[PDB]
């Protein structure tokens, strides 16, 4: 229903919205998000806004025309699902909100965060040496030391943040073996080849294709968790697949693979990734007014704040074991 | 088997199957170590 089916396919209508936005806006080879940790930090702060503030915090959201409460224990009931699904995969889901010591910040939006998001709370004194590594160390102990810094400068008037810390180590249901790993060449997006450590294994994994691309499933732990790969045949684009990519296709995608015995070829490969998403990419999702002077925060405090920054950052590794990734989203307000 | 060589770029997503949840998406343009 709304509050369940409905909400999954927004959530990832978001997720592809995000994707698409993000690629638009950036000029690297490597893109790396996640819209699990963005919509996470940013409906805790939505707890607080009013008017056009949550209107717009909502549409850029996929959330339009769901309450807060339903919001909440819509993510609530999320958040506790991938926590306890698998045993054998290693899940962080982790929230906290930093707030400057002596202001009045209200005890109901502290309440619902604390209740809903398993919120961390504390009042720092962000003029003390120690608070950016106390918030960059919170960082570093949700992602195991895979994203050690979300911050590197607290601005003088910072008043809050709400930070986010997804974490994910699963291993294989078949892993490669080291030993099978080859040196091989890779062609890059820019066109130049490298050399790359090559992965190489023979397995029944899901499979399906259309007509632009093959897909593969790789599955971690007990099967609850998996990654899924999209190959555009030769002559065919990864940023063609991004630009067509929406609920529907990914319907398909997930409803046609078929266990099949495959040739797998996977390059061992890391990417660390950092986005101001409050720059180009919230705002053109429709994201606007929280950003400015006229944002409407009275949840938080009766004092005028605004979101200054949306900072996003991720990590991958992919091995022959398995995959470790990471993503931290901070909301800075002032 | 069907031969799935990933030997140029790619779009990959971690996802939850009891949610439909997609944890992670991106592309990969350039292989790092
Ligand atoms: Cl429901
Ligand atoms: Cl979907
Ligand atoms: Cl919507
Ligand atoms: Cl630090
Ligand atoms: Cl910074
Ligand atoms: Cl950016
Ligand atoms: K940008
Ligand atoms: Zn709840
Ligand atoms: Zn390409």
């Amino acid at each position: 229903g709304p509050l369940g089916s409905e909400k999954i396919e927004k959530d990832n209508a978001f997720a592809f919205d995000l994707l698409q936005t993000t690629r638009k806006h950036v000029t690297e080879a490597n893109v790396f998000i996640s819209p699990l940790s963005v919509s996470m930090a940013l409906n805790m702060t939505l707890n607080g806004a009013a008017g056009v503030t949550a209107d717009e915090m909502k549409t850029a959201l996929r959330e339009t025309g769901y309450t807060m409460e339903d919001i909440n224990e819509y993510s609530h009931s999320l958040r506790e699902a991938l926590l306890k699904v698998d045993p054998s995969t290693t899940i962080g889901m982790a929230n906290s909100i930093w707030y400057k010591q002596g202001e009045l910040v209200k005890e109901p939006f502290i309440l619902a965060n604390r209740t809903h998001y398993d919120a961390e709370v504390k009042a720092v004194d962000f003029s003390s040496p120690a608070t950016l590594p106390a918030i960059n160390g919170w960082c570093a102990q949700k992602t195991n030391d895979k994203i050690t810094k979300i911050l590197d400068y607290i601005p003088g008037n910072a008043f809050m943040y709400l930070i986010n810390a997804v974490y994910f180590k699963g291993i294989w249901v078949t892993q490669f073996k080291k030993s099978d790993t080859k040196r091989a060449p890779f062609r890059k997006a820019d066109g130049t080849t490298q050399e790359v450590n090559m992965m190489a294994q023979k397995s029944t994994f899901g499979y399906t294709t259309d007509e632009c691309c093959q897909y593969l499933e790789m599955d971690y732990g007990n099967k609850a968790f998996s990654m899924i790969v999209m190959l555009p045949n030769e002559g065919q684009t990864t940023r063609d697949v991004i630009e067509q990519l929406d609920n529907k296709h990914w319907s398909m995608i997930i409803k046609g693979i078929r266990p099949t015995q495959v040739s797998l070829r996977m390059p061992r490969f890391k990417t660390e990734c950092k986005y101001g998403l409050e720059k180009k990419i919230l705002p053109e999702m429709g994201m606007n007014v929280p950003f400015t002077e006229t944002a409407d925060f009275p949840g938080i405090t009766d004092a005028a704040i605004f979101i200054s920054r949306v900072i996003h950052k991720t990590f991958v590794q992919v091995d022959e074991e398995g995959t470790e990734a990471a993503a931290v989203t901070a909301v800075e307000m002032k | 088997p069907i031969n799935f060589h990933i030997n140029k770029p790619f779009v990959f997503a971690i996802r939850e199957k009891s949610t439909g949840v997609i944890l992670f998406i991106g592309e990969i343009g350039e292989v790092k170590e």
